[PDB]
């Protein structure tokens, strides 16, 4: 789901905001 | 800032800090 989108590929502050809303 | 790798408890800690005073209201789980 959400962990892979920062774990197996890099993520941004805008993604770290979205993971709080999802 | 530049985009970075984060997994598990470090991905939770980073999303909680970027979400400021909100974060999760419940205990965290990997998804």
């Amino acid at each position: 789901g959400i962990v892979e989108q920062c774990c197996t590929s890099i993520c941004s502050l805008y993604q770290l905001e979205n993971y709080c809303n999802g | 800032f530049v985009n970075q790798h984060l997994c598990g408890s470090h991905l939770v800690e980073a999303l909680y800090l970027v979400c400021g005073e909100r974060g999760f209201f419940y205990t965290p789980k990997t998804r």
